[PDB]
């Protein structure tokens, strides 16, 4: 126990914010809670983790320091960190078990756990590694997150998948009723390869991307995935099981398209869905001749209808559906007009932009 | 009702 | 038989207002409905909760049918919202159902009978007079913290609305703190003294914006009413004893502190980092211009915050809880800040040092 | 610990 630090409070916000993000509420374990601060070589290594996936920001030290480890509160120590007035210059030591944080005339002794039982990762030997930009991989995961599964007994689908396929990154998440899907190249003849990474661990890596101009350095291992930006290391455990084929759930015959403004869409959805069922939610379309109507009944006899002018090409035909779904998938197309393609009543619709195919969404209808 | 996609 | 036509525009504030005093899980149905009220020109949107009412009058200039129902307000509102800018709502009953249209968008809602919704009792006002909008936010807002929220002691779950010679004040306490706040209002007032409930001390500050549109303030015997424009808040008093603030302020604090308002601020939100969960204890150990903050929590962590103060008296300690000496702090928005100490097991009484308008009392706990 | 003001 000898490590002793100085830093300046502005470069060690984000890196703290940063790690602080796999820890949640009041956790299992005690030292799922603490971060672990290692400082060697001339740098500060901020961990934290939640046995599952774990973060690791690594801070240049300016002033004299001396190197060691430890863990401390998470929760207090940015709380201190932050409480601080801008420009402070934090001084950070050890003290038996516990941690001197002093910055001016303020002081701190934080309560610390051993830094030999902080969980670093099982080690682990990259097999796929590539670099793309960072907004490429926020799009990937944007437009595809929120199709994942929450809790589902099927574990596999409680997370993204992330494939691999000639010269494109694929992302594909989908919960058993509907599906997202999103391809984009990152110039690179890549292998063919699919990892399922946790929603939790999907959620967090996204959230580690500030949206700048730096590349992302993504090695995909036998059971693990990093993903390397800036200062920020993010490592992740992935889910085990056979993740279903998207090529499978896509409509191979949808003859009936259907195109409409993306917004007008989304209103009128959004207008339908108050008076349609609380729990159930839904609505049945009605496709006509350049024309759509949408009808919502809740159980109180209430309705609500909305009839839209479409550039509709094909036979009439009335389809079901969870309009909370339907809603999902046009707030992620952040687009001007959209295309349905719709196969039967029975049958899955795809929905995607009528400008860019890049993600297409597949939603399941409801027999009403 | 709810159809799977599968 | 009652219908109406006009632009949804106008038809939105009205709607968020009076959907006000409307909560959760209404036991009567009617408590999640708004009354409206086609009659002469104009449409009257009504919301209650039994105890307080909020009534919108909107100005109708399309052709319209006299008469009145209810229907769902979170429903008719998210409707009208959700609908296109500028677009024209025709809303007219049919039967047991109200039908709304706009455009090629229809709605048919449930309703419930207008001779079945709440009218507060009719009543005869005492104490009558205009302010501000302003004056009343920062009266509210300087005080509303400190009322007791679910307190056994029913009058202390609310504020006091007490108007006293050329001044309004507001006194809320809950048994721990104390706040008053008092202003001229440029009127010769009689001496009256009214509990407005916590609830509707809320609904009250929220249809004020900033200072934009005179408040017009009626206080009866057991209700109170504050015409805002085009908006009347309704409130049945919380008919009790309100404790006299004047006995709670220190009679004679001997040892006076002067600090600046941020820094005091910071150094007690950072102090509460490390202190007890549960009880948020910090002691503060004045000494010769200097204050010293300390706080301890069952794991053995301590924060101690060391401050340039101007002080002159006697050295003493104090426990308090920061929560209640930050939520004052908040409270005063101010560069500086003045605490009037008394002893360790006596009230401290902290205010502006610029101002005395507003003035705090907050009880220590035993060290 | 709190004591009562009152």
């Amino acid at each position: 126990s000898h490590m002793k630090f100085t830093v300046e409070r502005e470069h060690l916000l984000k890196p703290l914010q940063q790690v602080s993000g796999p820890l949640g509420g009041r956790p299992t374990l005690p030292i799922l809670g603490n971060l672990l601060l290692q400082v060697a070589d001339g740098t500060l290594s901020l961990t934290g983790t939640d046995l599952e996936m774990e973060m690791v920001a690594r801070v240049a030290l300016v002033q004299p320091h001396e190197p060691g480890a430890t863990t401390v509160p998470a929760r207090k120590f940015f709380d201190i960190c932050r409480g601080l007035p801008e420009g402070a210059e934090i001084a950070v030591q050890l003290e038996g078990e516990r941690m001197l944080v002093r910055s001016g005339r303020s002081r701190f002794s934080l309560s610390t756990l051993p830094a030999a039982d902080f969980p670093n990762l099982d080690d682990w030997q990259s097999e796929v590694e590539f670099t793309l930009p960072q907004a490429t991989m926020k799009r990937l995961i944007e437009a595809t997150q929120f199709s994942m599964a929450h809790q589902d007994v099927r574990y596999y689908l409680n997370g993204m998948l992330f494939e691999t396929e000639g010269e494109e990154l694929r992302t594909v998440a989908t919960d058993g009723h509907r599906l997202a899907v999103c391809s984009m190249p990152i110039g690179q003849s890549l292998p063919s390869h699919s990892v399922i990474v946790p929603r939790k661990g999907v959620i967090e890596l996204m959230r580690m991307l500030d949206g700048g101009d730096n590349p992302l350095r993504v090695q995909i291992g036998s059971n693990n995935i990093r993903a390397h930006v800036g200062d920020f290391i993010f490592t992740s455990k992935l889910v085990d099981g056979r993740f279903p084929d998207y090529r499978r759930v896509l409509p191979k015959n949808p003859d009936k398209h259907l195109e409409a403004g993306c917004d007008l869409l989304k209103q009128a959805f959004a207008r339908a869905a108050i008076l349609s069922n609380e729990k159930f939610r839904g609505v049945r379309l009605y496709v006509s001749e350049n024309q759509l109507k949408i009808t919502a009944n809740n159980p109180e006899q209430e309705e609500a209808e909305e009839i839209l002018d479409v550039t509709y090409s094909g036979a009439e035909m009335e389809i079901g559906f969870n309009v909370s779904y339907v809603l999902d998938v046009l707030n992620a197309l952040k687009c001007e007009n959209v295309r349905m393609m719709l196969t039967d009543s029975v049958s899955s619709v795809q929905i995607e932009d009528a400008a860019s195919q890049s993600a297409a969404y597949v939603v399941m209808p409801m027999r009403l | 009702g709810q159809a799977x996609l599968f």
